[PDB]
């Protein structure tokens, strides 16, 4: 498995213009982003997929803003970034799935809108 | 760079109830990007026995150090075998996507209980 630096939950108020959900793999050894696949899951569906082999990101219509900092992937950072509009309409537990070659793992972070 | 082969050397394994069973699987390549999963049975009702992402899977222990990038041994040990554990176990390679698609399956290992 890929191993994670876990986080129970994060928060963001109305003042938070953009929302960041932390995901950090600790035993990542990817040589190129082509080796990497990232899934951010929410209520079953994939609200964001990064396909490194194809170098493409896929999002549904509701999640028009969701993206990650691809520059950070090789470091093991697959944190998710979205605006306030997408955040409020989708509040709950998030699953961060990362795959490197054949190794895979996931971890859960709950988004709270206090 | 050649197409991965999935090798389950044992066509069949037998074991007394309450005891453990080793299910061997090795692959020849770590490509393409996507995980290995163990299933019992084939078809739409097959049962997920193990993967790296959705654990821990009680009763299932990995034979090798599967947190290592270069690991190609996906053999597992299943403890406390019951008659319910009987059937054919498939070590299966998947490609990433929404959803992940099955890329190639091992021959299968027939377990039976004494
Ligand atoms: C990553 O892999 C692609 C495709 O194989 C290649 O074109 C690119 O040069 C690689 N990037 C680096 C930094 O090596
Ligand atoms: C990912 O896409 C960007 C923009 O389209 C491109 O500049 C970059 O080379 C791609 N990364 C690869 C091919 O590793
Ligand atoms: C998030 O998951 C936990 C279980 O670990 C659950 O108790 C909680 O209700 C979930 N949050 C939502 C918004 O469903």
């Amino acid at each position: 498995q890929l191993l994670f630096n876990k986080t129970k939950s994060v928060e963001f108020t109305f003042g938070n213009d953009t929302v960041v959900i932390p995901c950090f793999v600790t035993n990542m050894e990817a040589q190129n982003t082509t080796e990497v696949y990232v899934k951010w899951k929410f209520k079953g569906r994939d609200i964001y997929t990064f396909d490194g082999a194809l170098n493409k990101s896929t999002v549904p219509t509701d999640f028009s803003s969701a993206k990650i900092e691809v520059s950070q992937l090789l470091k093991g950072d697959a944190s998710l970034k979205m605006d306030k509009s997408d955040a409020v309409s989708h509040t709950g537990n998030y699953t961060c799935e990362v795959t490197e070659l054949t190794r895979e793992g996931e971890t859960i972070i709950e988004l709270k809108y206090r | 760079e050649e197409e991965v082969q999935i090798i389950q050397p044992d066509k069949s394994v037998s074991v007394a109830a309450g005891e453990s069973a080793i299910l061997h699987c090795t692959i020849t390549s770590l490509f393409p990007v996507g995980p290995i999963q163990w299933f019992r049975g084939a078809g739409p009702a097959r049962v997920l026995i193990y993967n790296q992402r959705q654990g821990p899977f009680p009763r299932v222990t990995t034979i090798s150090e599967t947190t290592r990038r270069e690991n190609m041994d996906f053999s597992i040990s299943i403890s406390n075998i019951t008659p319910a554990d009987a059937g054919t176990y498939y070590c299966i390679k998947f490609r990433k996507g929404s959803p992940d698609t099955e890329f190639k399956s091992g021959a299968g290992t027939e377990l039976s209980v004494r």
